[PDB]
């Protein structure tokens, strides 16, 4: 995996790849590593596919129960903390999860929490997570400014996953893009790296290391 | 050791190499030059097992200097890189292998082209536009994939390298104490003093 | 464990033990709550058949549950301590898990829920 | 030390058409270098137009299939004989597998049927309950031999329109049940040639709105 | 591998399957496990394929030089002794399991050599993963005073037991017959009971299907 | 978690046109020591099922008691216990299969390989295997341990697929089984000469044969075998 | 393996089963474990087939070379050559060998060589896995100066029992009789010895 | 710490009508890190072609070694080495390192210059020769190549058809392997012309 | 340990050596390994002294309680109680026990219980480390329906040999005779049995 | 985690705690506050096993806040430190021990004295003029032995701390991304924003 999410002037970008591996066997190129918890909440998935898939959909059930009981959408802080307190109970048992809980609420604004299976929970503006995280960081960090347009932000997120999909053997397939604003999350498509790489190479003039 | 990079631009090869030497919980030195001049137009940077690194570098240096004197001639970067690779390829099945990774940056005067060779301790050689050894590459390769162009100037190369060092200084867990940067071109080898 | 159904229905549909608990409240000292435009005031009678009291140390009738919420009561004093202690624990547990203090409605719902549970559990009044 | 797991070999394969779905599997059951049986089926009709195979360790696969069949039975009892949709089956199976997260069922599971719009559906699971809907999936011993073939022949990957300079991809389309069965049979005969645990027989379960049909073909017995 | 040797009236016959594996994968479907040491001394080999080939070629070479030096036809006991002493020296690290047989001025002979250097004498022998399937047949059907045609049948039947029942063995049956007073006849692919069935479909692609970036003529001349 | 102490080697079996045959020797080995020689490893259940067991003998005796108690339990409040509600082979097998998998799942296996041979009430032949891991499978021939390696190839020459079963008589089938038992005595170092054999037929019922012996053995050729290579005398 | 060698009035008799094993699989049921290192010096082999064969082959070479230079070697000499190989390579051998031969001066002699490569001259010797089960029997039934027929019976009964209890042992019982008369090979099949 | 799957890569070869094909990917990595997109694994000595997968240092070393040996062969024999003969030299040379082997999966392809016959062969790391009429596979996606070839292949394909077949076998095998890909090269070989084509493939 | 139990015409006799060992040190040279679990149901103990004692103590308790409620237990019943403990606690026991008793209906009976906790009813049984060396002897010399004196001799000779070869066994030979007549304890010292 | 220090001067306790959070070869965050306010005049810094640290800190925080509400009173630093120690002392013989080391800095209002308590994951408590956890102490203890005086001001304390951070930034192998510094005195707890 490579996954990321960053905060900026116009909300939150979230981008992930779609590869799943069993060692060096490429098991799937079409995995959904973002899970839509509600119209204002997203969770990313890295590590054990099952662990992430199972506990993040379980998280969605807990979030849904919160708004039935409290007549109010759950805060990102509280949603992330349900998940982190859950995995902390299983600490040592061998769960494998690197997740980011992204969303907007009125009281918090756009918010990202990194949550992993050792029980770490961090609020932050930028995180990249997974086997390709360093590659995504390299691009993202060098071109990141708070003031990016929504258009430029979407591309950076997509371009950063591309960077990692290219270099990291255990990342690839396609990119899935999301924008999160005050009004909720908006999907911005599935982008096969098959075509995206060549498209970006030509249009951007990058990837010269590659035989064109 | 740890951080060594190399970028080949239009008319030069640039090597950047970290200055720290750490044993245990102490940084013993913050001004270490992890490089040896093999010939006037060939420079080798190196990283790996303590002691092995310098011992290997100086051994290769001695061998190339000997060749130069014997033939009153300078081996091409390709020739030097192939000699180095073979030496490492022997080493890997020895009783005690040299655990050293190297970058060789040279300017070939017969072709008027700069050349960068990346070789690991197994004797795995590749010629590259840009290269790195260790964890360095996990940050820099993606960044250079994006910003690198083949027709860049030496100055564009240095700025591109400043980006790499900035990223490493942000995301790397260890304090590698900055880099010594060296340029290899048609006029030989010089060191950038302010970086 | 002692199991007896103490709160049960009578033929007329009343749960007498709950209603008798209301009589204990009716016997308790008066307490009043008035809310303003920008405040709430809690007032409490203290019966005056008791002189030689030490007002410094005698449990006050208004209890802070958290720094922003208070609870007052009429009825059995010893009973009230149990509700207050539970309420205070839940107030800290809410901050720990939700990272936000309780709403007054939430805290009230919790305390109300405890009271209800003691009306259909074996072995308790 | 007692090892509670074994490997019974075999391999399975699910393909989804427009208004049908197939789930194939060989009938060979092995341990080590011995054949236990040349005809031991591992693809099952579970009711409600859902076929299922749990390939790998047969004892775990049989327990799982057994439990899911039982899950379907109680779904009827508890929800007024309602039909268990394939998506609902998939999610139930996730919980069956993940319930043994710390002592897993050693199986790659595949189910096939029709979604609620009458379209063909295939879902695959890892041993601890990660699942995904797909047009196409092979599981088991020869999965690595078969899957890339299916990428090429079912989803037309790496195939471009002739003359277009590799600029226009071959267009995706559904396949007939006749074409899909050809691809299944060829997949298994190829796999049989190059994998020792694959052979003896091939049994395909086809699923349409009319129910569940079977087809059986001999495979090489060496 | 399955390999066998069977003695008869006037000589000795050996046979072998033709499967080569890398783990569960079949690497070669038609490999030759019957090795010529000298014209009338042939060797069936099981184990590490390169080891059986090298050790058989090396001793084959030294036997030739010996035959020339002595002006005599080579004997089986020489090949046996040279093979066993070589393999013993290597303590099993050369993984060659051999059935050695042939005819020479002394008569007809059948031996087996394990990897480790131990030798056996017998009228019927089997080695390899399929040796138990084969030996079951040999123990069932062997008798003293077999004809050439009976021994071939027995031998190839024993290999077939291996081909069908052992996952380590498959494809074809090779035979070699060494009769006294005659040239040895090597019968390559004596049986071929595992011919691949007609495929359902041709996968020949429309020309231009594959996207190409560059072409160039390669110079192979001087 | 266990290690087997006193053990029984192969159980072999096959279907023929009217029923099933199953056999197993009478030995309880203690490692390489051939310790006990009167051990019956075929256990009949009613007059329609025989259960053959290999592996740990202490666990075999436990299973005997389970089966014997199962019969008792089935008779309780059952007027048709010797009729329509008699124990079928398929019932007995599913019970053992259930137990075997439960025990492996609790990391405390019954260290056995089991073959249940019998005839159902509708005349159908039943032959199914289950072992310490709870693995189950059916085949026209079935064998455990060495039997799988040496008997199955011989028995499969008689019944190589389903369609060969009506063509196989009880005379032919028994011949093959008895021959297979001889081969295992030649080649399995944990086998004995003495064995038991049971036939369950849809017409003749259960025939249980005790104190059989491997006979018609070839050993004469041994006298001609001298040395290990070059030795002549 | 079950093996033994027994001195008697006229010379010595060697005896052995015929089972070679790889685990529980019998790789050879008609093995010949009685091996000639000289006309009237033979040995019984137990342990690794490879080791014991390699050893016997080397010894046969040595005694053939001894014979060419110094004439017929004594049984003690043959046993010493076996010992030298077994002792000096004790780390890399699994060989329990019994040496038995007939001189005309010394009559029958038996030397046994266990794993360490020690040498032990004895009236009779038993070895191999099957020997454990007949220590009791053999100690109670052995006498010195038995006749040929008595010795054949002692060996036949003894190895019968070793074979009965040891699963590693089995097949036929081979014997080799070493006297002034010459060298005689005997064999006894299961149907005879099993029901003693 | 499994040397054959540190660098990654694949090679496949096929026979056709009076022609052979040999193809390889271009990736060289260090486990998860892709490093070079230009690492070709196919070499030639005269008209005999050799592909080599596995540990890249041994790939390079063996190329340099077989160039050495074939140059000397040619000087002494006064003719270019043929594929049957070269195949034997490869086997000799690998088995020479029996207990300290090169970690490689070589593949030989070529057309005999005297007989005109197409020829392919594969080797294990220790020199065992796998000869084949149809195809040879090698590398980290060898399972995948086996599956592609065994279904896609048919005998007597014309050079232009064989090209499509081998290219599709390679490409789809490569895309199911994390350590193979990043480019591809195909050699179509006829009696006296050899065409080298670089394929467009996904770069993840 | 060397132990055995032998049925004969009038009942059954149990026999045992007297050596208890911790390594090569003899912790007790006069041990009593023949143990009463009921008037005429006894056992021979081999394996861990602690395990076999703890077991016999439990069994004696069970049979005393059985007796109080249902009268005298059968030898089969006693053997079943031993088995139950040995089988169900097989992971935590090192106990090889022979059970022997005298009914008036069933006469003499011998059940042996090896490590797994299997049960084996036999005419006679041998067990313990020393038993390996007398399988041969005992199989050749045992007959059914022997007299008391013949059985005492069979046991005395058998255990004599087991003791001779097994270093773990030794000391005195204890026996216990179980017949309709009652219960008789016999002992035999080294100076007698060593030179049989 | 890694770097946490504490200095007690005349009228305050000062805690300095590193800002980096590193998992693998990536610095995930460079602005992490490794501290929890337990009461208005008591602050606890912490370092150790990922997840365990915060979970423990917040658990102690919840417990002390509960106590405060129940008694309408603030526990003394000594009382809090003893509660914390006991909690850790229980933990060490649990199925899974909290692997957390802490410094507790508090101002005792009844005695008008600042107090610094160092407690490791075993529940080993000591009151100190200055303290540290992890490798930090191997550099700072010797330096504070030299420059520390008991009658120093808060400002002298901060300069003394700047020396410690300077040394750690020179000799420590890892980039801990500076420190957050907090002062605990008679007026409560405040954060120095520029350091
Ligand atoms: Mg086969
Ligand atoms: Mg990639
Ligand atoms: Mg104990
Ligand atoms: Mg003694």
């Amino acid at each position: 995996t490579t996954t990321l999410a960053f905060r900026f002037q116009g909300g939150i970008i979230v981008a992930v790849d779609s590869r799943a591996t069993a060692g060096n066997w490429v098991a799937s190129q079409t995995v959904k590593k973002v899970i839509e918890i509600n119209p204002f909440l997203l969770g990313t998935m890295a590590g054990g596919a099952a662990d992430c898939q199972f506990w993040e959909t379980w998280l969605g059930s807990q979030c849904r129960l919160h708004e039935l009981r409290e007549k109010e959408r759950i805060s990102v802080a509280a949603a992330s903390k349900i998940l982190s307190n859950l995995v902390y109970q299983y600490k040592g048992a061998g769960l494998s999860m690197g997740t980011m809980i992204c969303g907007y609420t009125r009281k918090e604004g756009p918010t990202i929490y990194y949550v992993d299976s050792d029980g770490t929970r961090l609020k932050g503006d930028i995180f990249c997570v997974g086997s390709g995280q360093t590659f995504a960081y390299g691009v993202l960090d060098s071109n990141y400014k708070w003031d990016l347009s929504v258009e430029d932000a979407l591309y950076l997120g997509k371009r950063s996953i591309l960077a990692a999909a290219h270099r990291d053997a255990y990342s690839g397939g396609s990119v899935n893009l999301y924008h999160v604003t005050e009004d909720g999350w908006i999907y911005h498509g599935n982008h096969d790296v098959g075509e995206l790489f060549w498209k970006v190479k030509e249009e951007e003039g990058s990837f010269n290391n590659v035989i064109g | 050791m740890d951080i060594i990079l190399g970028i080949r631009v239009q008319d030069s090869v640039i090597l950047a190499s970290s200055k720290a030497v750490t044993r245990g919980i102490s940084v013993l030195k913050d001004s270490d030059d992890k490089t040896r001049q093999l010939s006037p137009h060939t420079l080798m940077s190196f990283a790996g097992e303590a002691g092995d690194t310098v011992q290997f570098a100086e051994y290769i240096q001695a061998n190339i200097q000997l060749y130069s004197i014997r033939e009153d001639y300078e081996l091409s970067p390709q020739a030097v890189s192939s000699f180095v690779r073979q030496e490492l390829a022997k080493s890997i099945r020895s009783r005690r292998p040299y655990q050293v990774n190297v970058l060789i940056g040279g300017y070939d005067k017969k072709k008027n082209k700069p050349e960068l060779y990346q070789i690991d301790y197994l004797g795995t050689k590749v010629e590259l536009p840009y290269g790195a050894h260790g964890y360095s590459g996990f940050y820099t390769f993606s960044l250079l994939d994006h910003h690198y162009r083949p027709d860049m100037t030496t100055e564009e190369g240095l700025d591109l390298l400043k980006l790499c060092v900035q990223e490493l200084e942000k995301r790397m867990p260890m304090d590698f104490k900055g880099v010594i940067v060296k340029i290899v071109d048609k006029d030989g080898i010089r060191q950038v003093d302010d970086f | 464990g002692y199991d007896r159904a103490l709160s049960i229905f009578s033929p007329d549909g009343h749960i007498f033990q709950v209603e008798y608990a209301l009589e204990a409240v009716k016997r308790g000292t008066c307490a009043v709550g008035v809310k303003g435009k920008n405040c709430v005031v809690l007032g409490c009678e203290r019966r005056s058949t008791l002189k030689l009291q030490d007002t410094r140390i005698t449990p006050s009738k208004v209890s802070k549950i958290d720094s922003h919420v208070v609870l007052s009561f009429s009825g059995l004093n010893a009973d009230s301590r149990i509700l207050i202690e539970k309420a205070r624990v839940e107030a800290q547990s809410h901050r720990l898990t939700l990272e936000d203090p309780v709403t007054v409605e939430y805290l009230t719902r919790y305390v109300a829920g405890v009271q209800q549970r003691y009306t259909q559990s074996g072995g308790v009044r | 030390q007692f090892n509670p797991y074994g490997d019974n070999g075999g391999t399975i394969l699910g393909i989804a058409g427009e208004d049908f779905a197939v789930l194939a599997g060989d009938t060979r059951n092995i341990t080590d270098y011995s054949i236990n049986s040349r005809y031991e089926p591992k693809v099952f009709d579970c009711g409600d137009n859902i076929v299922m195979s749990a390939n790998g360790f047969a004892a775990d696969g049989d327990a799982l299939v057994k439990r899911f069949k039982n899950s379907v039975k109680w779904y009827h009892f508890d929800h007024n004989d309602k039909k268990l949709s394939i998506n609902s089956a998939a999610r139930n199976i996730q919980h069956l597998l993940y319930g043994k997260r710390f002592f897993p069922y050693y199986v790659h599971t595949i189910i096939a049927g029709l979604d609620e719009d009458g379209k063909g559906a295939v879902y695959s699971f890892d041993p601890v309950g990660s699942y995904e809907r797909e047009q196409c999936r092979a599981g088991g011993a020869a999965a690595s031999l078969i899957m890339p073939f299916l990428d090429n022949q079912v989803n037309f990957k790496n195939q471009y329109e002739p003359g277009t300079n590799g600029k226009v991809k071959k267009p995706l389309k559904y396949l007939s049940v006749e074409e899909v069965i050809k691809l299944v049979r060829d997949s298994f005969t190829s796999a049989t040639e190059r994998h020792i645990q694959v052979g003896d027989g091939l049994e395909i379960l086809i699923v349409t709105k009319d129910g569940v049909r079977k087809e059986f073909y001999e495979l090489k017995r060496d | 591998t399955t390999i066998v040797g069977v003695k008869f009236n006037n000589g000795v016959v050996i046979a072998a399957d033709t499967r080569s594996t890398q783990g569960p994968i079949v690497a070669d479907k038609n490999c030759a496990k019957l090795h010529r040491i000298s014209p009338k001394i042939w060797c069936a080999g099981a184990g590490t394929a390169a080891d059986t080939e090298a050790v058989t070629q090396l001793i084959g070479s030294n036997i030739e030089l010996h035959s020339l030096y002595t002006s005599r036809e080579p004997r089986v006991v020489s090949a046996l002794q040279m093979l066993k002493q070589h393999l013993f020296k290597y303590q099993g690290h050369i993984g060659a399991y051999l059935i050695v047989a042939g005819v020479d001025p002394t008569g007809s002979h059948l031996f087996s050599i394990h990897a480790d250097g131990s030798t056996d004498v017998g009228y019927y022998l089997s080695l390899g993963s399929g040796s138990l399937a084969a030996m079951a047949v040999l123990e069932s059907h062997w008798k003293q005073d077999l004809t050439k045609e009976e021994a071939i049948k027995l031998a190839s039947d024993a290999i077939q037991a291996g081909i069908w029942n052992d996952l380590g063995s498959g494809s074809n049956v090779d035979v070699c017959v060494m009769e006294i007073g005659k040239d040895a006849e090597y019968l390559r692919n004596y049986l071929t009971p595992n011919v691949r069935e007609e495929k359902q479909k041709s996968y020949k692609f429309p020309r231009g299907t594959t996207a190409v970036l560059k072409e160039s003529i390669v110079n192979i001349c001087d | 978690t266990q290690q087997p102490i006193v053990t029984g080697t192969s159980v072999i079996s096959m279907k023929y046109d009217n029923g099933v045959i199953i056999a197993a020797d009478n030995l309880g080995s203690y490692g390489s020591l051939l310790r006990f020689n009167g051990v019956e490893r075929l256990i009949p259940v009613g007059d329609n099922t025989v259960v053959g067991i290999s592996g740990d003998i202490s666990d075999m005796q436990h299973i005997e008691r389970l089966l014997k108690d199962l019969v008792t339990e089935n008779a309780y409040d059952n007027p048709l216990a010797d009729a329509e509600e008699a124990l079928e082979p398929s019932y007995i097998f599913e019970y053992l299969a259930t137990v075997m998998y439960q025990r492996r799942s609790k990391m405390n296996p019954l260290w056995n390989a089991i073959i249940v041979a019998g005839v159902q009430s509708n005349g159908d032949q039943f032959l199914r295997y289950v072992n310490l891991l709870g693995v189950t499978y059916s085949s026209p021939t079935l064998a455990t341990g060495f039997g799988a390696h040496m008997a199955n190839p011989l028995l499969r020459k008689v019944v190589d697929r389903e369609s060969d079963i009506p063509k196989t008589t009880v005379q032919v089938a028994e011949e093959a089984i008895v021959n297979a038992m001889r081969v295992l005595y030649y080649r399995d170092a944990r086998s004995s000469r003495n064995f038991s054999l049971a036939i369950i037929d849809k017409n003749t019922g259960l025939t249980f044969k005790k104190n059989l012996q491997v006979e018609n053995m070839k050993w004469d050729f041994a006298k001609d075998i001298k040395g290990y290579g070059t030795q002549k005398i | 393996t079950s093996i033994m060698a027994v001195t008697f009035k006229d010379g010595v008799i060697l005896g052995a089963d015929s089972r070679t094993t790889t685990g529980a699989y019998i790789a050879n049921r008609v093995t010949d474990k009685l091996t000639r290192v000289h006309d009237k010096i033979w040995c019984c082999r137990s342990g690794s087939a490879a080791d014991t064969q390699a050893i016997a082959d080397i010894v046969q070479y040595h005694l053939e070379l001894y014979t060419s230079q110094y004439g017929t070697p004594s049984t003690e000499t043959a046993a010493s050559v076996f010992k030298e190989l077994c002792y000096e390579n004790k780390d890399n051998l699994t060989a329990g060998i019994i040496v038995a031969g007939y001189d005309d001066k010394n009559k029958g002699e038996v030397y046994t060589i266990p794993l360490g490569g020690s040498v032990h001259k004895l009236p009779y010797a038993i070895a191999g896995s099957g020997s454990t089960f007949i220590y009791g029997y053999c100690d109670k039934n052995f006498r010195e100066n038995m006749s040929k027929e008595e010795t054949v019976d002692f060996i036949k009964h003894s190895l019968s029992q070793a074979i009965k209890w040891d699963g590693s042992s089995g097949g036929v019982i081979r014997m080799v009789v070493l006297t002034a008369a010459g060298v005689e090979r005997l064999i006894f099949y299961p149907d005879e010895y099993e029901q003693l | 710490s499994d040397p054959s799957s540190i660098n990654g890569g694949i090679v496949v070869a096929m026979t056709g009508k009076d022609c052979v094909a040999i193809a390889c990917d271009l990736r060289l990595g260090s486990q998860s890190l892709g490093v070079s997109n230009k690492f070709e694994k196919i070499f030639h000595y005269g008209h005999v072609f050799l592909g080599i997968t596995g540990l890249a240092t041994d790939v390079t070393t063996l190329n340099e070694m077989f160039r050495y040996k074939t140059n000397l062969y040619k000087l002494k024999e006064e003719r270019a080495i043929e594929p049957e003969t070269f195949t034997q030299l490869v086997s000799s040379s690998l088995y020479e390192r029996r207990f300290g082997p090169y970690f490689v999966g070589p593949v030989v392809a070529g057309i005999n210059s005297k007989s005109g016959k197409p020829f392919i062969a594969g080797f294990d790391l220790i020199g065992c020769i796998d000869e084949a009429k149809d195809f040879i596979v090698s590398g980290t996606a060898s399972d995948q190549l086996f599956g592609m070839c065994e279904s896609l292949y048919e005998p007597n394909l014309e050079p232009e058809d064989l090209f499509e077949t081998i290219s599709q076998a390679l490409l789809n095998a490569a895309d199911r392997d994390a350590l193979s890909g990043w480019g591809a090269v195909v050699y179509i070989i006829k009696k006296d012309e050899v065409v080298k084509r670089y394929l467009k493939m996904r770069q993840d």
